RNA sequence: GAAGACAUUGUCAGGUGGGGAGUUUGGCUGGGGCGGCACAUCUGUUAAACGAUAACGCAGAUGUCCUAAGGGGGGCUCAUGGAGAACAGAAAUCUCCAGUAGAACAAAAGGGUAAAAGCCCCCUUGAUUUUGAUUUUCAGUGUGAAUACAAACCAUGAAAGU
RNA sequence: UUGACAUUGUGAAGAGACAUAGAGGGUGUAGAAUAAGUGGGAGCUUCGGCGCCAGUGAAAUACCACUACCUUUAUAGUUUC
RNA sequence: GUGAUUUCUGCCCAGUGCUCUGAAUGUCAAAGUGAAGAAAUUCAACCAAGCGCGGGUAAACGGCGGGAGUAACUAUGACU
RNA sequence: AAGCUCGUAUCAGUUUUAUGAGGUAAAGCGAAUGAUUAGAGGUUCCGGGGUCGAAAUGACCUUGACCUAUUCUCAAACUUU
């Protein structure tokens, strides 16, 4: 049915089992787009100096609606005029106080944090802060939006052993799901603190959202 | 200058500075093991072997704390007490020993 | 009068032990004569602090360099020195004169060559494949490198070519 | 010098931890809560319950998982006590 | 080992041994036991002993202008 | 020492013809090695350390690297050509 074609006690190779390819087109019977569950194990500690705050690259998209908020001052808010979703100026924070909220992950820099602030305490859900983590608070959007628009790997600060993100779905072509594999292990073994026990590649684990999971090492 | 453009951009790089102004800075902002050491925001990277590091009522606090968790380390504390400061450590080893062979030894 | 389904014998990972047996001593401070065996890759670390200090170990690069510093056509003719000037001093930007190579011409280096064999701009994929032969080493070798044709497939140029 | 089987019988034998699976609590400040470091947020029978229901707010409550298991029972049995 | 009597160590137990009714699950073969398997080989955990830690012992072998406290996390040992 | 196959059949311590090959002479340190030399005079919140004002960018020294103003221009036997 869709157990015994699938391995659990047995490791494969990137060219036998899924890792990004097609070979739950026939065992996902949904048609339905599913997300992939690249899983990885990797020992690391408790320390907040541990960890990976950069960004994927991921040329192919993912086939996917989004919307960002677009929301500068000064002068940045005239460079981004004709890339946007919206305007979203100075006084128009207080519109998604009351009960609209149709934006999803605002985007904005450092220098307008003060009165950022006092947007926090409603936008304080999804992770999406402004910080040290995902890079936003900067002037520069003018070669970064035109990059979020091509779907990026939204890299998150996890820390229990099982090491797993956002690639794609898996149904658009298949030599051109190869090439974007590449780049969610790159950088993630790129970074690597040499305050870190044992190795970091572990077992690599790929599944899709109904139909069982596989192992390679 | 050196530090200059350090601050400038502006943690390896604190540690050889120090090795609370800037510090204390990017304080409330294991090498941050021994630095925290050296140096109370280190009290507070600590309470974050690394028991031998941080071996301040505090220190008495994320003490007690481990203490009825785990509830060697014995060992080096018996070691360290028998290598003001001299009665500190000899009390605070007894109490942990008391919270024996080696004890009456 | 001891005690008990106790204890002792034999083939059963390895550990205590030159009592005994066997084996073991190139050369190396004009015989020999302490212990160790840390010779050769920029800096930090590796490496126990003013002296030294290896390791095909760890974290970029690295068994030098190149994703056009290749090939080709056109145009241009370099450095230093002397002589000038609005911003501007012995150094910076612009112009002129003298001038047979100490240069340029993929690694470190030394002759070449001047309507350049080179550099810059523009124009690019022959630095890739199949089928032969030759030079140095050789047993008309292995590996590696170089030179010279024909037969497919490209690029540059007005023509003649590589 | 040490250990298992056999030599060497018998099972009325005081008290533990296991070899396949299903409940029981996951209670630190605040939120009346069980929000357990991390991941997953378009989903499983679709007529119908929860999909993101309100106040607060660093983390918000079905969903095949790396899991530390306070205290029991468990079918033919259990190497040394 | 010392080798008539008088004489016959002032202090120290971190290293090299011995002893060990101190400390036993970090590591620990085979047999037995536990998966896959119509098989063979390989085979994760449990346990005894040895090794590790600690104390005593130097009239048994050393050391003997000694033994401490001092901004390095261990590395210099001035001054007192 | 012991054999086979052939004949105008192997050439030269003396004389003429100068086409190749080499790494001893010359040069350079201006991206490779070395004996890439020897001094004086300034500027101090904050390059890194003291004394003296409860203090405030109040003030004043010494001990190491530079800049401006000079001298030599690096041995033939390090390498390549």
């Amino acid at each position: 049915m869709s157990k015994i074609t699938s391995s659990q006690v047995r490791e494969h190779v990137k060219e036998l089992l899924k890792y990004s390819n097609e070979t739950k087109k026939r065992n996902f019977l949904e048609t339905v787009e599913l997300q992939v569950g690249l899983k990885n194990y990797d020992p690391q500690r408790d320390k907040r100096f541990s960890g990976s705050l950069k960004l994927p690259n991921c040329p192919r998209p993912n086939m996917s609606i989004c919307i960002f908020g677009d929301a500068f001052d000064v002068d940045r808010a005239k460079s981004c005029g004709v890339d946007a979703m919206s305007v979203d100026d100075l006084k128009k924070l207080n519109k998604n106080k009351k009960l609209i909220k149709k934006l999803s992950k605002k985007y904005n820099a450092f220098i307008a944090s003060e009165v950022l602030i006092k947007q926090v305490p409603r936008l304080l859900g999804p992770q999406l802060s402004k910080a040290g983590k995902f890079p936003t608070p900067v002037s520069h959007n003018d070669d970064l939006y035109g990059k979020v628009t091509d779907v990026r790997s939204t890299i998150k600060f996890q820390l229990k052993k099982v090491l797993c993100l956002a690639v794609a779905v898996g149904n658009v072509e298949m030599e051109e799901d190869v090439l974007v594999n590449q780049i969610l292990m790159s950088v993630n073994f790129f970074v690597s603190l040499l305050k870190k026990n044992w190795q970091n590649v572990g077992s690599l684990v790929v599944k899709s959202s109904m139909g069982p999971a596989f192992r390679l090492y | 200058s050196t530090q200059a453009v350090c601050f400038n951009l502006l943690i390896w790089a604190t540690k050889l500075t120090r090795e609370t102004v800037e510090i204390m800075t990017q304080a409330a902002l294991k090498i941050v093991m021994s630095g925290v050491m050296f140096f109370e925001n280190s009290e507070d990277e600590d309470g974050f072997k690394m028991q031998v590091n941080k071996k301040g009522k505090k220190l008495e606090n994320a003490i007690k704390t481990v203490k009825k968790k785990k509830k060697q380390g014995f060992a080096e504390k018996l070691f360290k007490e028998h290598l003001k400061f001299d009665m500190e450590q000899k009390i605070s080893l007894m109490q942990l020993l008391s919270r024996k062979l080696i004890v009456l030894g």
